[PDB]
C-alpha cells in the first residue's frame, strides 16, 4: 500500500500568484501519479496525467514537476478559474488511492467576523429541542472558534458547524454554529454565550444572551 | 462525444443491497478499462473499484475499504457497468463517480489516470422517512446591518429551497450547508441582513420548498417583543 | 512516422543555465509519444536523465529540468558544473509502432577551463622492440586543455613525417585532454640519427622533448 | 543493487551469429520489457530490438527485420539476441536496457559488449617495455591487437594510482596500438613491484611481462 500526502492543506493566493502543491508517497512511485481538479459542486477533470504531462483539455500554464518521492504541480499565472480542490492519484500498483486533498481560496484583507446570537424560538420552545444560533459574517480567513458557554461554564460535544462557500461578491466566509439543547437543558440554563475566536477580532467577541430576557 | 451517465441511487437502508448502472457512448466498451470513485459529502475523493478490459485478463479489484462487500461487473454488447453494494453502512453515503482509465499508450494494462468522469449518482443510506422541514424563526433582536434568519430542523432527503422576500431579496442572503444532526434529520439554516431602519419598514417573508414532502412553509419574520 | 533532430553542440558556462531543444517531425502526428532524456560520459553507459516532460529519476541532481512545448521538448541545466561534460540524447517511443527512436545528440560543453601546457614522455624504443628489429618512439600527451595539440617529430634536427600516427583527443577522466603519438622506424634508422625529439603545439606553446640513439 | 549485464561479442566474419546475453538480477525479469540498444563507434545511439513481459510481443527496427531474434528466457532469468547476416556496417557496442512498467523510458542501461566485424584475423597484443628512462613514468607499449579492447593491469592488479591509461591507436596497417604508463617515485624504482599483466580477450592471450629498470 502507498501512503499519500497533501501539502499544504489550504492555499491562499490571488490572480497571478505562482502556486506550488506537494504531494508526497512513501513508495517510490517513479511517474504514476495524476493531479485532478474538481470545481466545488462539479465533477472532477485530469489534469496532469504523467508527474508532469499535460492533457488535450487543459490550459499550458499548469506545468508538473517530479522526482520519486516529491511530486508538485505548478501554477505560474493563476486565472481566476483554477480556484478549486486538487488531488493527486498514484497508479504504481493497486490501490490507486486518492490524496487528502488541497484547496485553493482567494486571499482578501483580513476581516473581522461580526457576531449575532439567535435565542430560542418561541415556536421551538413547545416542540421540545431548542436551538441556539450563533452567526459569524463576514470572516477571513477561514479559521474561526466557537465556543459555547452556559452559566459561565464552556460546553462541548453539543455543537453543529456550518460554514459557507467563499462569496463571489465580497470574498468573505459565514459560520453558522447550532446548539441543540433539550427542554429540560434549555430551562436549565440562566445565560447561554457564544465566544468568538479570530485573528481580526482584537479579544474573545461574547454575544450574550438572559435565559428569559 | 465521450460521454458517460450513471444512473440509479437514491434512498436506501443500512444492510440491504443497491446497484448502481453506467452508461457509455463514443468510446468502445470491450477495450477501455473502467473504474469507480466515491466522494463523502464534504470529504475528499476515494476510489472504490476497478475494472480491466476482457483482454488484460479481465480482473476486478478493489480498494480495501470496500473488498467483500463490493462487486463491480462489465456487460457487453450493451456498453454498461454495474457496481452492487452489499451490507451498507451508514457511512457510505456518497456521490458515485464512473470513470474510464486510461491506458498508458493506445494500449497497455497500465494506466496513468481517469479521463472523463460522468456527473455522478447519489447515494443516501438513513432510516427516516420523509419528514417536511420544521421552520423555526430566529428575529434580530440586536439593538446597523441586523440578521433575521429561518432554521429548518428536521428535513430529509436533501435538499431545500429558501427563498427570501418570495425570492425577491437575493443580496446578503446566506443559506448554510446542510449538516447531518444525528437524530437523522437535516439541519439548514438561512441567515438574511437588513438595515436597522428596514428591520423594522418592511415585512421578512421567508418561503422554504421541501420538494421531497412537497412542503411550503411561509414564515413571516417579526421583531420578538 | 515519427523522426528527431537535436542541435549539433551547445557551450554555457559555469554558473548558468543553459537549455537543449529536441524538435519532433512527424506527419499526423496524433500519436502518443514518451519522451526521454539521456546522459552519455564518454566511453561509459548512458544514464537516464528525464522521462515524460519533468520527471527525475532518484540519484539524479534536481539541476535537470524539462519543458514540453507544442512538440519541442527542452533539456534545462541549471548550476552548470565541469562534471555536466557529456553527450546529451533524446528518445521518443511511440506506443503504436511500438518504437525508440533516438536523435543525433549534443555536445554540452563547458567554457569554464584553463589553459593548461601539455605534459609530454617521450619513450626509446624498447629492448625486446630494438631486437624484434621495428623501434616504436612513444609520445605521450597528458593534461591539456583546450584539446588541439599537433605534434611534430623531428630527427637529425629536421622534420620527419614518415610512419608519424597520432590519436584523436580523448577526455580523460580528471576533466584534461590526453594523446598518443607513434613514431614507427626501422631498427637501423633508430641507429642511424643522433637524436630525435617531439615538439608539441598545444595551444601557441610549443614543447620539445628529446631522446638519442645513446640510449644504451 | 539491479545489474545488467553483457556477455558474448568479438571478431566475426561477415555472416556469422554471436548470439549475446544479457542477465539481470534485482528485478522481476518477468514483468518488464527489454530493450538493445547499439552505438556505433564515434556516432549515435539507435533502437534495435523490443521484447514485452510475455514475450511474443517482438519488435525490430527498420534495418534488422529479418536478421535479429529475441527471446527473454525468464525461466534462466536472462535475454538473448542473435544475429545472422551481420554487414560490414553493423560493428558497435550493444547495450541491455529495460523498460519500465509505465514504459517509455529506459530505466537501466548495460555495461555494453563489442561486436566487431571485419576479414582481418585476431593478433594477440605484442607487449614490450617502455622502462623508465622525485617521480617517474614508465610503461607498457602493446603492438598489433585487433579487436579492442586489452585490459592493462599494472602490478598484477594492486596498482590504482599514477596509471594512466593511453587510448588506443588505430594504426595504418590495421592493427592496434595501446601504451599504459605508471608513476611511481624515483628513489622506489629500485624496489617497486613493476609487472604488467596484458589481456586480449579477442584472441584470448593473457600475457604476463616484467618491466624493469634500463
Amino acid at each position: 500500500d502507498i501512503q499519500m500526502t497533501q501539502s499544504p492543506s489550504s492555499l491562499s493566493a490571488s490572480v497571478g500568484d505562482r502556486v506550488t502543491i506537494t504531494c508526497r508517497t512513501s513508495q517510490d512511485v517513479r511517474g504514476a501519479l495524476a493531479w485532478y481538479q474538481q470545481k466545488p459542486g462539479k465533477a472532477p477533470k485530469l489534469l496532469i496525467f504523467d508527474a508532469s504531462s499535460l492533457e488535450t483539455g487543459v490550459p499550458s500554464r499548469f506545468s508538473g514537476s517530479g522526482s520519486g518521492t516529491v511530486f508538485t504541480l505548478t501554477i505560474s499565472s493563476l486565472q481566476p478559474e483554477d480556484f478549486a480542490a486538487y488531488y493527486c492519484q498514484q497508479f504504481l500498483d493497486f490501490p490507486f488511492t486518492f490524496g487528502q486533498g488541497t484547496r485553493l481560496e482567494i486571499k482578501r484583507t483580513v476581516a473581522a467576523p461580526s457576531v449575532f446570537i439567535f435565542p430560542p424560538s418561541d415556536e421551538q420552545l413547545k416542540s421540545g429541542t431548542a436551538s441556539v444560533v450563533c452567526l459569524l459574517n463576514n470572516f477571513y480567513p477561514r479559521e474561526a472558534k466557537v465556543q459555547w458557554k452556559v452559566d459561565n461554564a464552556l460546553q462541548s460535544g453539543n455543537s453543529q458547524e456550518s460554514v459557507t462557500e467563499q462569496d463571489s461578491k465580497d470574498s468573505t466566509y459565514s459560520l453558522s454554529s447550532t446548539l441543540t439543547l433539550s427542554k429540560a437543558d434549555y430551562e436549565k440554563h440562566k445565560v447561554y454565550a457564544c465566544e468568538v475566536t479570530h485573528q481580526g477580532l482584537s479579544s474573545p467577541v461574547t454575544k450574550s444572551f438572559n435565559r428569559g430576557e | 462525444e465521450v460521454q458517460l451517465v450513471e444512473s440509479g441511487g437514491g434512498l436506501v437502508r443500512p444492510g440491504r443491497s443497491l446497484r448502481l448502472s453506467c452508461t457509455v457512448s463514443g468510446f468502445s466498451f470491450d477495450d477501455s478499462a473502467m473504474s469507480w470513485v466515491r466522494q463523502a459529502p464534504g470529504k475528499g475523493l476515494e476510489w472504490i473499484s476497478f475494472i480491466k478490459s476482457k483482454t488484460y485478463g479481465g480482473t476486478k479489484e478493489y480498494a480495501a475499504s470496500v473488498k467483500g462487500r463490493f462487486t463491480i461487473s462489465r456487460d457487453d454488447s450493451k456498453n454498461i457497468a454495474y457496481l452492487q453494494m452489499n451490507s451498507l453502512k451508514t457511512e457510505d453515503t456518497a456521490v458515485y463517480y464512473c470513470t474510464r482509465g486510461a491506458p498508458y499508450g493506445g494500449n497497455s494494462d497500465y494506466y496513468y489516470g481517469l479521463d472523463v468522469w460522468g456527473q455522478g449518482t447519489t447515494v443516501t443510506v438513513s432510516s427516516a422517512s420523509t419528514k417536511g422541514p420544521s421552520v423555526f424563526p430566529l428575529a434580530p433582536s440586536s439593538k446597523g446591518t441586523a440578521a433575521l434568519g429561518c432554521l429548518v430542523k428536521d428535513y430529509f432527503p436533501e435538499p431545500v429551497t429558501v427563498s427570501w422576500n418570495s425570492g425577491a431579496l437575493t443580496s446578503g442572503v446566506h443559506t448554510f450547508p446542510a449538516v447531518l444532526q444525528s437524530s437523522g434529520l437535516y439541519s439548514l439554516s438561512s441567515v438574511v441582513t437588513v438595515p436597522s431602519s428596514s428591520l423594522g419598514t418592511q415585512t421578512y417573508i421567508c418561503n422554504v420548498n421541501h420538494k421531497p414532502s412537497n412542503t411550503k412553509v411561509d414564515k413571516k419574520v417579526e421583531p420578538k417583543s | 512516422d515519427i523522426a528527431l533532430t537535436q542541435p549539433a553542440s551547445v557551450s554555457g558556462s559555469p554558473g548558468q543555465s543553459i537549455t537543449i531543444s529536441c524538435t519532433g517531425t512527424s506527419s499526423d502526428i496524433g500519436a502518443y509519444t514518451y519522451g526521454s532524456w539521456y546522459q552519455q560520459h564518454p566511453g561509459k553507459a548512458p544514464k537516464l536523465m528525464i522521462y515524460g516532460v519533468n520527471n527525475r529519476p532518484s540519484g539524479v541532481s534536481n539541476r535537470f529540468s524539462g519543458s514540453k512545448s507544442g512538440n519541442t521538448a527542452s533539456l534545462t541545466i541549471s548550476g552548470l558544473q565541469a562534471e555536466d561534460e557529456a553527450d546529451y540524447y533524446c528518445a521518443s517511443f511511440d506506443f503504436s509502432v511500438s518504437g525508440v527512436v533516438f536523435g543525433g545528440g549534443t555536445k554540452l560543453t563547458v567554457l569554464g577551463q584553463p589553459k593548461a601546457a601539455p605534459s609530454v614522455t617521450l619513450f626509446p624504443p624498447s629492448s625486446e622492440e630494438l631486437q624484434a628489429n621495428k623501434a616504436t618512439l612513444v609520445c605521450l600527451i597528458s593534461d591539456f586543455y583546450p584539446g588541439a595539440v599537433t605534434v611534430a617529430w623531428k630527427a637529425d634536427s629536421s622534420p620527419v613525417k614518415a610512419g608519424v600516427e597520432t590519436t584523436t583527443p580523448s577526455k580523460q577522466s580528471n576533466n584534461k585532454y590526453a594523446a598518443s603519438s607513434y613514431l614507427s622506424l626501422t631498427p637501423e634508422q633508430w641507429k642511424s640519427h643522433r637524436s630525435y625529439s617531439c615538439q608539441v603545439t598545444h595551444e601557441g606553446s610549443t614543447v620539445e622533448k628529446t631522446v638519442a640513439p645513446t640510449e644504451c
